[PDB]
Formats: C-alpha cells, sequence, structure tokens
C-alpha cells in the first residue's frame, strides 16, 4: 500500500472566497498573495457574517497566484483552555519613527495529564522588535512633475517597516511524565470497545 | 498619594505623575503652537523681519492655552511644599512651561 | 492529584448558584446581606436594606458543547419587621428537554425526558441583638437524573435537610484613615438523612453536610467608595472514605468500606472532625478557603476579585474569579467569570454566570 | 488679592494671570470617575417557566416503577443587555442571551478611560482584543481578560492577560474558490 | 526494529505484586531516535 | 430537518438534503467519547459501557462550518 | 523581503506544525498610471502592473529518507557528486512574474455625444503570468499564462424597427503553457522526459437586442 | 394547548399554559403516549 493518489480540487460555488468560518471577528483576517500582505480596503474586502473574502485587485484576480487567508474562528468546541498573555511597547523616537518590543505567550491547559498524539498542548512564547519609519519625499513629486504630461501636486511618501521575531516553543508542565514533555502514541486506554 | 508626607514613594510618584503625562502634554501643546507660529504667513517682508516671530508681529492660539492649563494642573495637585522646600523636583519645569 | 475525595450525595448543592458569590471566590457567609444570602448565610436576610427581593441566577454548563444544560436559581425574601425575615429559594440543575427517538417513521410521536435535580428551601431569620442574627432553614432535595429504560428504574430520590446559620454585623466604626465595618458568619448546611438513589437503605449516600465560617471587613472611604475584604473557610461534615489501607488484600479494603458506609449522618458529622493521629496541621488539608475583595462605588457599581483554594488532595478546585455588578433603579445585574488554576478541568471554565435581582417594598436603615 | 480671594464678582477672570501657587480650581480636578452620574441601564427581557411535566408511555416491558414520570419543569430565557456609563469615564457594554449559540455571543466589556494626562490611559475587563501592527507576531481579537494601557511620555506599554476564545484557521484559494488537498492510498477505494 | 529481552515477574506466592516488580525498569524500552538515525546511516553502506 | 435516533446502543443520523462532514459524540462530563471525520450518513457504534452515563451530546459539522447539536439518551 | 529559520512558527502551531525549513522570499509590486503620461484632454486609462518575486526553501530534513537532517546527511556522504545531488534536490525554488495591462480604455469628454463606432466603447485587458519552479519532485517546472481580452458594448439611444437597442461583443485569447520535467532523485544525470500541456484558446461572443415593435422583443 | 395571559404591569406579564397530548397506538409497534405540560411563565421586559 505505497501508491498514493495525491491531488487537490477547487470549490468556489459563488463569488468570494469561503473561509470556512462564520461571524469572524473584525480585524482578524490577513490576506497574503505571494509573500506580501494585502490591504483590507484596496486589494480585498471582507463580508464577516458570511465569511466571504472578495479579492479586489484586478491583477491578482487573473493571476493563478495562491492566496492565503488567515482568520480567527469562534466556531470551536471541545478545545482546551488557551491562556494568552503578554505586553507590547510602542516607543516614539520622532514624528516619523516608532519602535516596538512585543512579547507574547500562549499556554494550553490539557484536559488530563496524558496528551495523546494529535491532541497536543503548546506552551509557546514569541518575542520580537519592530521599526516603522514613514517619511514624505517631495523629491519624488518633483521628479514626477518632470514627466511629459504630468502636473500633479499630491505628496509622495515612503514607508519602511522592519521586524524580527523569535519563537521559543515548549509544552506545558501539566502534560509531562517524569519531567519530560510526553506525547502518548498509545497509552492503550482507547482499545477494546 | 498625599502631597503632605515626605515619603520616598509619595514624592517619586508625584514627580512621575507631573512628568507623565501632564508636562508631556503641555510640552506637546507648546511645540504645536510654536510650529503654528513658524508656519504662519504673517511675515511682512516689506520691512525688517522680527528676529523672533510671535503670534502678532485676537486669534489666541489654543495650543498655548493648553500648555498653560497643563502647567497649572501640574503646579497645583502635584506640588509638595511640606517643610518650606519643594519636594517634587519637576515643579520648576512646570513653572518654566507656564 | 486528588487522593481520596469525599463522596457525598447530590453534589450539585455545593455549586455556587449566583454570580455575586461566584465572582467573590464562591463565598458568601460573611459578605454583605443580599438577595442571594440563602445558599451561603440565611441569617443576614434579617439585615437586608430592602423589604422584599426576588432574584434569578443562571449558571450555564458546557457552553461550547451544548445549550440548556444549566443550574438556575430563583430566590425570594421578605423581611416583615426590622428584626425578622422569611426567605425561599429554589435551585434547579437541568439538561433541558431530550427527545427519545428511534427512526421508526420519524413523524411518530416521541417522548421527551428532562433529567434534573432540584432543591427547594425556606428559611426564617431573626435578629437576636442589634448586631447578631440567627436563622433556621428547611430544604427538600430531589434528584431525577436517570432516564427510564428497560431494566432501569428512573424513580426520583428525595431527602430533607436543615440549615443553622448565624451572622454578626457591627456598626460603622471610625479609624485613623477610614470608618470600616466588621462582619462574621457561620453556616451549618445540609444536615439530614442519607439519600438513597436506588431506594435501598443498604446503598445510601451522605448529604453534603457543610460548615462555613467567615469574616469580613469594610473599608469605607469618601462615603462613595467601599472595599470589602472577606475570608471564608469551608469543611465538609462527611467522613472521609478509607484509602489504600488502614490496618487478604482486597478483603481489608472491603471491610474498611463496609465499616465506613455503615456510619450514621449524625455520627458522621462528628467523625469528620479528627479521625487522624496527627494534630491540627494534618486536618488542615480538609479545609477549603477563599479570599475576596469587592470594590463598591455609590452602592451602584461593584467590582469583585476572588480566590478559591481547595487542597489538591481532595476535589482540586483552585481558581480566581472576576465579577461585576450594576444597579439601575431597583434592578441589579451581576456577571461572573472563572479562571481555573487546577490540573483538573473545571466544568465552569470559560463560562459567564448571570444574576438579576429586583428589589421592592420598604427600605430599612442599617445600624 | 481680590483674584486670590475669589469672591469679588470678577476675580475668576483675573485668576488666569495669577501664580497657580495661590489658588486651586476644581475645573481641572476630577474624581476617580469623571462625574457621580450612573447611567448603566438594562434593555431586553427575562422569562421564567415554572411548571409540571407529566409523561406516560404504555410500554409493557417497562418496570411498573416506570409507569409514569412526573417532574418539575424550570426554564430560563434571559435576553438581556446592559449599556451605559459610570461617571463619564467607565463604559459598560454587556449582552447575555441564554438562547444564543455556544460560547462567544454573550459579551461583557468594562472600559475605564482616564484623562489624557494620566499614566494609566486605558483599562479593559472582559471581552478584549490585542491588535498588533505586525506580520510575524499576530495578535488576538477574541480574548476575555484584563487589558491595560500605560503611557510614559512617548513610551506606550499595553499588557494583556486573558483566555483566547478563538482558533487560528488558514485557507488557500486560487482563482476565487478555496483549495482542498486530498491524499488517498490504493487500498482506500470506494468499497461496497 | 527495537528488541528487548524480558525479565519475568516472579509468581507463585501472593497475587498482589508491587508495581516496581510488575513493571521492571530493566524491561522498559527507552530508545533515542538518534540511535535509529545512526543505524540507518550505517546500513546505507550495507548491501542487501 | 436533522434527527438522531438510538435503537440498541447504536446512533443513527438522518439529514434531509444535507451531507455531514464530521461527527463528535461527547459525554456530560465534556469528555470526547467518539469522533469520525468521514461521516457518510451511516450508523455509529460507540463503546457500550459508559459507567452509568446515558445522556450524550452529538455535534455534527456539515459541508459548511454549520454545526448541529443534539442531546440524546444512549439506550 | 522575508527570511525565516528552521523552528519558527506561530504561537498556536504544534510540534509538527512549526516551520521545518529555512525560507528566503522577496516580492516587488509596481503600479504605474501610464495614462497620465498622455495629455488629460483625451483621457486614457492605461494602468500597468508589474509583480516579480521568488522564494527559496531549504528543508530541515532530507526529502529522501524523510527523517535524516539534511546537514547530517550531507556531512556523512564522502562523495562530492552525491553531496551536490543531495544539496540541490532538496531546494524548493519558486519564481513568479506578472505583467498586467487590465482595463485599458478611453474615457468620454465631459460633454460628448456617444457614437456606435467610438473608441470609447472598447476595453482592453492584457495579463501575463510566469511561474518557474524546481523542488524535490520536479527538476524543472514552467507555467505560462497569457490572456488578451477586447470588450465592446454600446447601447443605442433614441415591417418593424430594425435598429438594435444594444450591441455587445468581446474577444479572448487564452494561452496556457505547462512544462513539467520530473526529477530523478538518485542522480542528476538526465531526468525524466518533459511533459507539455498547452491550452491555446480563442474565444469570442456577441449579442444584440431588438425592439422591432413596442410589444415585440 | 391552553394559554391565558395577564399583564400585572407594563413590564410584568404572567401566562398560564397547559399542553395535553395523547397519542393512541394504531399498530402494536407504537406505544400509547401521554404528555402533559402545565404551569406558569413570568415575563419581565426592560
Ligand atoms: C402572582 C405572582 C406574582 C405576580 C404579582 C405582581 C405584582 C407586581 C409587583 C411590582 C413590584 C415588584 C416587580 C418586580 C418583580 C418582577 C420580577 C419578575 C421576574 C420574572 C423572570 C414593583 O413594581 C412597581 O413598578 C411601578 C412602575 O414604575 C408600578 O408603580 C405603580 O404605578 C401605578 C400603577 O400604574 C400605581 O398607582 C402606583 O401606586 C404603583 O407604585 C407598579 O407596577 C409597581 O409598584 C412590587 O412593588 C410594589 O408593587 C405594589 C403593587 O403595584 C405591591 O402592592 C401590593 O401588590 C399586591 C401584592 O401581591 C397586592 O394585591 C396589593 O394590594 C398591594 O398593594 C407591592 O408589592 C409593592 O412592593
Amino acid at each position: 500500500n505505497k501508491f498514493l493518489l495525491r491531488g487537490k480540487y477547487k470549490s468556489s460555488g459563488s463569488n468570494g472566497i469561503p473561509i470556512g468560518a462564520f461571524n469572524v471577528p473584525q480585524g482578524s483576517v490577513v490576506v497574503t498573495a505571494a509573500g506580501r500582505v494585502l490591504v483590507e480596503g484596496i486589494d480585498y474586502s471582507v463580508d464577516y457574517q458570511l465569511g466571504r473574502v472578495q479579492i479586489l485587485d484586478p491583477s491578482l484576480q487573473a493571476s493563478n497566484t495562491p492566496i492565503e487567508v488567515s482568520l480567527e474562528n469562534n466556531s470551536i468546541f471541545g478545545q482546551q483552555t488557551r491562556r494568552f498573555m503578554g505586553f507590547n511597547i510602542e516607543h516614539k523616537i520622532s514624528d516619523k519613527f516608532v519602535i516596538g518590543g512585543t512579547y507574547l505567550k500562549m499556554t494550553e491547559r490539557p484536559f488530563t495529564q496524558k496528551s495523546t498524539y494529535g491532541q497536543e498542548s503548546v506552551n509557546n512564547t514569541i518575542f520580537g522588535f519592530n521599526g516603522n519609519y514613514s517619511t514624505e519625499v517631495p523629491f519624488l513629486t518633483r521628479l514626477a512633475n518632470k514627466l511629459p504630461n504630468i502636473d500633479t501636486d499630491v505628496p509622495s511618501n515612503l514607508s519602511i517597516r522592519g521586524e524580527v521575531a523569535f519563537l521559543r516553543p515548549d509544552a506545558p508542565k501539566a502534560s509531562d511524565f517524569q519531567g519530560e514533555a510526553t506525547i502518548y502514541v498509545d497509552d492503550f486506554e482507547g482499545s477494546q470497545s | 498619594c498625599s502631597t503632605k508626607n515626605n515619603t520616598f514613594v509619595n514624592r517619586n510618584s508625584h514627580a512621575l505623575s507631573t512628568k507623565y503625562n501632564i508636562l508631556y502634554n503641555g510640552g506637546l501643546g507648546l511645540e504645536k503652537g510654536l510650529q503654528a507660529i513658524k508656519a504662519n504667513d504673517q511675515d511682512n517682508f516689506w520691512k525688517m523681519l522680527p528676529i523672533e516671530k510671535m503670534q502678532f508681529d485676537k486669534t489666541k492660539n489654543p495650543d498655548f492655552e493648553k500648555a498653560e492649563t497643563k502647567a497649572t494642573k501640574a503646579i497645583q495637585k502635584h506640588s509638595m511644599n511640606i517643610g518650606g522646600r519643594e519636594r517634587n523636583y519637576q515643579i520648576d519645569e512646570a513653572y518654566l512651561m507656564l | 492529584d486528588i487522593e481520596r475525595p469525599i463522596t457525598t450525595g447530590v453534589p450539585f448543592l455545593l455549586v455556587a448558584a449566583d454570580a455575586r458569590a461566584a465572582g467573590l471566590g464562591d463565598q458568601g457567609v460573611a459578605t454583605s446581606s443580599d438577595v442571594f444570602s440563602q445558599q451561603w448565610n440565611p441569617a443576614k436576610y434579617a439585615f437586608a436594606e430592602d423589604a422584599q427581593g426576588l432574584s434569578i441566577s443562571y449558571t450555564p454548563y458546557l457552553t461550547d458543547l451544548a445549550n440548556d444544560i444549566s443550574l438556575g436559581q430563583v430566590t425570594y425574601y421578605n423581611k416583615i419587621n426590622d428584626r425578622s425575615a422569611f426567605a425561599g429559594s429554589f435551585r434547579y440543575f437541568g439538561f433541558g428537554g431530550i427527545e427519545l427517538r428511534q427512526t421508526g417513521d420519524p413523524n411518530e410521536p416521541t417522548r421527551e425526558v428532562n433529567p434534573n435535580e432540584f432543591a427547594l428551601d425556606g428559611s426564617y431569620s431573626l435578629k437576636l441583638s442589634e448586631t447578631f442574627s440567627m436563622a433556621v432553614a428547611a430544604r427538600y432535595i430531589r434528584s431525577n437524573l436517570k432516564v427510564a429504560t428497560e431494566e432501569i428504574d428512573a424513580s426520583a430520590a428525595g431527602s430533607f435537610a436543615v440549615d443553622v446559620a448565624g451572622f454578626y454585623q457591627s456598626e460603622e466604626i471610625a479609624y485613623s484613615d477610614f470608618n470600616g465595618r466588621w462582619r462574621a458568619g457561620f453556616n451549618i448546611q445540609n444536615l439530614g438523612p442519607k439519600i438513597s438513589y436506588d431506594h435501598d437503605d443498604l446503598s445510601a449516600n451522605f448529604l453534603p453536610a457543610n460548615l462555613r465560617v467567615g469574616g469580613g471587613f469594610d473599608f469605607i472611604f469618601d462615603d462613595y467608595n467601599k472595599l470589602g475584604v472577606s475570608l471564608e473557610l469551608t469543611k465538609l461534615l462527611v467522613p472521609t472514605p478509607p484509602g489504600p489501607g488502614t490496618p487478604s488484600q482486597s478483603q481489608a479494603d472491603e471491610a474498611n468500606y463496609k465499616k465506613y458506609k455503615d456510619i450514621g449522618w449524625v455520627s458522621g458529622i462528628f467523625k469528620s472532625f479528627g479521625d487522624a493521629p496527627g494534630g491540627f496541621s494534618e486536618e488542615l488539608k480538609e479545609i477549603t478557603y477563599s479570599a475576596a475583595a469587592e470594590y463598591m462605588y455609590q452602592d451602584a457599581f461593584a467590582m469583585r476579585l476572588g480566590y478559591y483554594h481547595e487542597s489538591p488532595m481532595k476535589g482540586a478546585k483552585q481558581f480566581f474569579s472576576l465579577g461585576a455588578g450594576f444597579k439601575y433603579s431597583m434592578i441589579k445585574v451581576d456577571v461572573s467569570y472563572l479562571f481555573s488554576a487546577s490540573k483538573v478541568k473545571n466544568p465552569l471554565e470559560n463560562t459567564l454566570r448571570f444574576s438579576l435581582t429586583f428589589n421592592f417594598g420598604d427600605k430599612y436603615e442599617t445600624y | 488679592m481680590d483674584a486670590i480671594d475669589g469672591k469679588k464678582t470678577g476675580a475668576e477672570a483675573a485668576k488666569k494671570d495669577l501664580l497657580p501657587r495661590y489658588y486651586i480650581n476644581s475645573s481641572l480636578f476630577e474624581s476617580i470617575f469623571g462625574s457621580n452620574t450612573i447611567d448603566v441601564k438594562p434593555t431586553g427581557s427575562v422569562e421564567m417557566d415554572l411548571g409540571v411535566r407529566y409523561t406516560k408511555q404504555d410500554n409493557p416491558a417497562f418496570s411498573p416503577r416506570n409507569r409514569s414520570s412526573l417532574t418539575f419543569d424550570f426554564d430560563q430565557r434571559i435576553s438581556m443587555s446592559l449599556m451605559g456609563k459610570i461617571g463619564t469615564r467607565l463604559e459598560v457594554n454587556a449582552n447575555y442571551d441564554t438562547q444564543s449559540t455556544f460560547a462567544f455571543q454573550n459579551l461583557f466589556k468594562l472600559a475605564y478611560t482616564p484623562s489624557e494626562d494620566d499614566i494609566i490611559q486605558k483599562v479593559e475587563v472582559g471581552n478584549v482584543s490585542m491588535p498588533l501592527n505586525s506580520t510575524l507576531i499576530r495578535g488576538a481579537q477574541s480574548l476575555f481578560g484584563v487589558k491595560t494601557q500605560l503611557q510614559f511620555g512617548r513610551t506606550t506599554i499595553t499588557g494583556v492577560f486573558s483566555e483566547q476564545k478563538s482558533q487560528t484557521k488558514s485557507v488557500v484559494a486560487e482563482n476565487g474558490g478555496t483549495v482542498q488537498n486530498f491524499d488517498l492510498y490504493a487500498l482506500d477505494y470506494d468499497n461496497d | 526494529q527495537v528488541e528487548i529481552p524480558l525479565k519475568v515477574t516472579k509468581t507463585g506466592g501472593s497475587c498482589s505484586i508491587s508495581p516496581d516488580l510488575v513493571w521492571m525498569d530493566d524491561n522498559s524500552i527507552d530508545l533515542a531516535l538518534d540511535l535509529l538515525t545512526r543505524m540507518k546511516i550505517k546500513a546505507m553502506s550495507i548491501d542487501i | 430537518s436533522f434527527y438522531v435516533s438510538v435503537k440498541d446502543k447504536t446512533i443513527k443520523l438522518n439529514s434531509t438534503e444535507d451531507v455531514m462532514r464530521e461527527v463528535s459524540i461527547f459525554d456530560i462530563s465534556g469528555k470526547l467519547l467518539y469522533n469520525n471525520k468521514k461521516v457518510e450518513n451511516t450508523e455509529f457504534q460507540v463503546s457500550n459501557f459508559q459507567s452509568g452515563n446515558q445522556v450524550l451530546i452529538v455535534k455534527v459539522t456539515l459541508d459548511n462550518g454549520n454545526i448541529i447539536t443534539k442531546k440524546i439518551v444512549f439506550n | 523581503g522575508r527570511k525565516s529559520t528552521i523552528g519558527f512558527g506561530s504561537l498556536e502551531q504544534g510540534a509538527n506544525e512549526r516551520d521545518r525549513e529555512d525560507v528566503q522570499q522577496y516580492n516587488i509590486v509596481t503600479n504605474l498610471n501610464l495614462g497620465k503620461l498622455l495629455p488629460k484632454k483625451w483621457g486614457i486609462n492605461l494602468p500597468f502592473n508589474y509583480a516579480i518575486g521568488e522564494e527559496v526553501i531549504t528543508p530541515e530534513y532530507d526529502p529522501f529518507n524523510q527523517d535524516i537532517k539534511l546537514d547530517q546527511l550531507i556531512r556523512e556522504t564522502t562523495d562530492q557528486a552525491e553531496k551536490d545531488n543531495i544539496r540541490t534536490r532538496a531546494i524548493d525554488y519558486t519564481k513568479r512574474k506578472s505583467i498586467n495591462f487590465i482595463g485599458v480604455r478611453k474615457d468620454r469628454a465631459p460633454e460628448q455625444k456617444p457614437h456606435v463606432y467610438d473608441i470609447e466603447n472598447f476595453t482592453f485587458s492584457q495579463s501575463y503570468n510566469q511561474v518557474e519552479r524546481h523542488d524535490y519532485e520536479v527538476a524543472d517546472y514552467e507555467d505560462e499564462q497569457s490572456n488578451s481580452a477586447v470588450n465592446y458594448a454600446y447601447t443605442f439611444q433614441p415591417n418593424f424597427n430594425y435598429l438594435p437597442s444594444n450591441i455587445s461583443f468581446n474577444t479572448n485569447i487564452l494561452r496556457q503553457s505547462n512544462r513539467q520535467q520530473f526529477r530523478e532523485v538518485e542522480v542528476e544525470g538526465i531526468g525524466l522526459d518533459p511533459l507539455y500541456r498547452r491550452n491555446f484558446a480563442f474565444n469570442y461572443q456577441y449579442g444584440f437586442g431588438f425592439n422591432l415593435t413596442k410589444s415585440l422583443k | 394547548k391552553l394559554t391565558a395571559d395577564y399583564s400585572f404591569s407594563k413590564n410584568l406579564t404572567a401566562i398560564f399554559y397547559y399542553d395535553h397530548s395523547f397519542s393512541k397506538a394504531v399498530i402494536s409497534t407504537s406505544f400509547p403516549l401521554t404528555n402533559i405540560r402545565s404551569g406558569f411563565t413570568l415575563r419581565y421586559n426592560f
């Protein structure tokens, strides 16, 4: 049994991307085209109650580029308690320069002390730094006004956003057997129905 | 937090509270008013320009009133004059802003 | 983890059934008198400020999994004089309606069952002194959680219990920085004959007889700001079952269980105390405690923090509790939430408890 | 000295040109909440069902002790919401529905927003969010807990401690419709 | 393939045997998967 | 339009013109008793011994993320 | 520009869900309003889109044997050709290019009388997409798509009447090219024979409405 | 199904309800069934 039929199929039905969840929280939808994050007002729109995402960029629609949609889904049941804590720093260096120092931690509380394979709890931590520098460049507008038939006056802008993040994952101490993070391939409690 | 007991925690908390963010907001108002004066179009250029541009070389720029209000709010409710000497070390900055 | 928990009948009687007490770490024996003061301390119904009060409380169970599985409470109190009060409360745990269906022409008539568990109690409280009050309550408990099938009898199991409560509330006392108030309370709960779920005297379960002792203090500043700090201790008055062995391997355990189950509830109340070769420290592992802080603004906004700690040897119920309360004109709304701190999954996790009370009638001054 | 005293019908105008050392004005003093007014009000309905349920199914195989079932029926149908303010600084927005869906529709938000000059700029209790302007470190929108915002001049520190009520879910779409991947083995044919 | 010779729990007397004798630590498999990787790399050079 | 029937310790789901994707059966304690990601409108045989437990919760995930909840008595 | 190492991931990802690979990606998108390079009197909407990008993925584990780390396997090889094969076959490389001229049209004057033969009734769309890939399964993968569309529409403004009320027409040239050369994972000597899929299409539809009589249509 | 309303005030309403259903067996694979719900419901509007 080594021959594998592997494939995919696309389900559209109606206009808009069905994200598989209903009543998605506002601000939890992230759309990535080819490694770049799209803008919620220009490149796409979200109808939250029906869980529909409509791509608005004309070039992305006729592209065949795979589009990744991430979201938060509240339609979950039987899941472990998730504790989310952390802090964020937002120092303002100047009128056009901001630096941040986010730190976050998620801990899952397992139902029992035995974590079976697939139903695993995490104790992950992520910390990072970010920098945002948004300036106005009148030189670009001056260069644009040197073009054949352009006599514009709208400002030209530049924005540089850098970020670094570090993930330190772990497992909660509750699902530890004799001091080690343990995942049970088979504790044999689920056989013999 | 009382202004009449010269405790370390009380004095430090009052200094922190007058610096953050009463005096910060007052300084923001002061700088906004200064930029409004700088970006004015009241320059004559038909006579000698004043060396220091002012509001009237009336309109009553409200940013300076905001700065004055913040300085006043910092001076009272955060001044610690317990034994004839000011314990809050940020009050002179508030008077300078005023 | 949990080594040798105390086995009692109808454990639903031990669940907090109002959002106000739930937000204060499941304690009410020494908190301020309110409409919910029947599960915790009926003796403070004589200290009520309103003449009559009604209250509805909702505690959902398994909110993510299903609806209609909840513990509801309806309380009514009426203080007739300035010294005495009557109260009546009804707690009801239910799974909601469940339809029993075989395929069998799915338009066929179906039988709906509602497995449930309720307690109905009535209490009388009387003020002895101006600062002390006592109360006696009588409770009827019924359990109908079984569904009738073949070779399964779903007859309800019933029992009766009595409650003896005492509540002390001092007058306002001025101090250097605030004029606080003192409160104390005790409550002996669920004193009654064993409940037989199978209607056989040989197979009977102890009622969850309980002892609550608590004390609290009110920091009153500015006449508009209050901070009530309360501490409660709880001990089950049911004998602990035998454990690994208390000197033929299973014969010893069988004999120990035989001698444990053949203990009267009256004698079991006293057998709960002591029964250990050690001193007070060894018995302290059977004492649960709770500490609560309630900030009150203008007697109209309430913000409650609580911590409840059981010994992890028994039960393993350790949590923090958040609570909020609002009073519009005569309608008070309480909400409570629980953050578990135990290894065992708390059934009330990720659950918002709701409470709603109406106050009407005359108003009484507080001594 | 007339401005210092204040009770001279005109000293209020002159108090502006005074050294703030000589007077205290209450217009820039505020209590723990901005006022003493209470405005949190309820809207909706509450229902009690109290009665008896009686059932009798004539199944002869059942025990005579299961002849009929008489139970007490109690039901609650809370459809409440709370909206208002405490002292123009505390904002309360809550909604409780027993008939609602599983776990997140019952909302409760307490928002304490002090003056702009306070170190503590925002406290939130209940349904909170932690939005982050970051691509590598994603925030969370469906949280229940405590969120606090502190400001020191130009340094802003936002702390959160909560329980997350949602799960992150990702989909891949090409030319509109969502893509579903499948993996079968030869032994996994459609049998019978 | 992970093989371990088994020590036998001694019977004959009482039915109740302590867990340390029922589940001997000498009979417990505790395998580092890096050993499996090392064996796989070594067997890459072993002809079938 | 959705029905769950139990005849002899066997659970039988019936949906009119709706096709299910996943089924989960939980106890009153909240413990997951059974889970199948390959629902075919068929029957289900959960382990018959449940230590005095009769009430079960059946959660059905359909084609879309719609979830149908049914409380049943295991007989 | 993004650079991620082995072991990174989201807060919610489990032990087997975190990134078991090094990722180095970049993507540049340019949007030009070329119609602004022409005088505004005769307004041309000529938007130009140019997207380029590529990503390189180095797995933590060798795709062959699936459970030995790539660095460890490369260290314990002692054969330069085998080492080079192991290093090169593991890389998952994708490159994307997109050139778009969608929505090319001429707008009407503020007060202009529509005509059936006007160029303002036409719209033009051009799309070119190219994907170049090579990974453990395919040694060379090339996907080309070209889409040329010309749309026409005109609604006439006011035996039986024979003047159409509206006329529609749109043409489409759709060309899809796929070249798939599966790799020999053992030796980088020859590889498999390339496979070609081509979907060259020419589509056109037209339509017109008639109101011959006040009742007829 | 019998119902009876009474508005105790503008916000308070009390309804008495009584549902009585009897299904008689026509074929032996069905059992006769009697369901009687009765009681009161109190509605308070805000
Ligand atoms: C059978 C079962 C129970 C049904 C009994 C209904 C009685 C309703 C009582 C309403 C209540 C609590 C309501 C909240 C609790 C609801 C919680 C429900 C939750 C469901 C999940 C306040 O409600 C007040 O709301 C006011 C509106 O602002 C109204 O004021 C009215 O406006 C004008 C009229 O238009 C009038 O001129 C004006 O004088 C009113 O002031 C009144 O409606 C009422 O006073 C009780 O408070 C007060 O109501 C009065 C009677 O009014 C009661 O007096 C007694 O009532 C009967 C004693 O039994 C006796 O017959 C009667 O002789 C006796 O005088 C007292 O009790 C009293 O304390």
